């Protein structure tokens, strides 16, 4: 049990380095609606390549 | 008292030694460099707050799957026949389910 | 009568363990919620630094 | 009986100094063997019980 | 009554063998997996000097 | 009793003391150490409850 909470606690440590990680991204638009632009319009282009198809 | 007028002309001394050197340049790098250091301590501080908004996340969802856990060991209580495991399978998710709450309640 | 006794000792073993894990637990939440609160401190000091410095 | 303000006064002095030491991973370890300790005891007082049921 | 605890003891031993190299594989797993959590906090620091240096 | 905040402070100082030292590989392998001596010598004890089986 108690080497089990030293486990615990460091992949809790990863997880909020994970949480301020995306919080770095959170609320800044420039990268956020990039990422946002660069998934949406390659969905739009494999769809428009399988109705050429 | 006595001290006073030693604090007055030490702190004339002062003023007139930094206004000696004060220059635009020294107090822009000056500027810079301690923004960044109040910022990158701040978001140290935003990242512990962020940790403690995840651990209270993962407990409730610990919590809630070990709360249906406590249903399929009703569940299987019900199909062995065996009642007072049913009964304290049934009292494992009231109590759970009350923890689980607390959790939710302090993550809101 | 030792085996009524028996099952009544196991009942307020399992009584008392779910109450001091529940006070433990509890314990290191508002401790978590006090370390926020002292980094909420700490930004607020810091921006009066900020502040007179500016 | 005048013993009285000495035991305010002594009082006082004990709350300040405990006061200035307390902080909030000293009483979490402490809290922890504490519970270890009442529960390991009392398990040992169960196993006297059920030594004389057996 | 020899074999019967016999028997007993190889059950207890059974489930005990069980449960430590279960906690102990899982306890490896958890540790990589802290292992790549550490890897994305470097990843975002020195995405950070990165910015900065840019 | 006085001893009390002794023990809170002390407590403290090895939990800070500890927690700064602590990592996954130490733990690890204290931990494949730690159950080669139980299970080495709980096998000795079946070994014993076998010898008066026999």
């Amino acid at each position: 049990a108690t080497s089990a909470f030293e486990r615990m606690e460091n992949k809790v440590l990863d997880m909020e380095a994970t949480s301020q990680a995306a919080g770095e991204l959170a609320g800044f638009g420039i990268e956020n609606q990039f990422a946002q632009l660069e998934a949406s319009s390659g969905v739009e282009d494999e769809l428009a390549a399988l109705k050429a198809s | 008292a006595l001290f006073d007028r030693l604090g007055r002309v030490v702190r004339a001394n002062l003023n007139d030694l930094v206004s000696k050197a004060e220059d635009p340049e020294k107090v822009l790098e000056q500027a810079v460099i301690d923004m960044q250091e109040d910022l990158v301590q701040l978001r140290q501080a935003v990242a512990r707050t962020i940790a403690e908004e995840k651990r209270t996340e993962q407990r409730l969802n610990q919590d809630t799957q070990e709360a249906k856990k406590w249903e399929d060991r009703a569940k299987l209580a019900l199909t062995n026949g065996e009642e007072n495991l049913a009964r304290e399978a049934l009292a494992r998710k009231k109590s759970l389910t009350d923890t689980a709450a607390a959790y939710q309640t302090q993550l809101a | 009568q030792q085996r009524t006794m028996s099952e009544n000792l196991r009942r307020n073993l399992a009584a008392l363990e779910a109450k001091i894990s529940e006070a433990k637990t509890k314990k290191n939440m508002l401790q978590a919620r006090a370390k926020a609160a002292k980094a909420n401190a700490e930004l607020q000091q810091t921006l009066g630094g900020l502040g007179t410095s500016s």
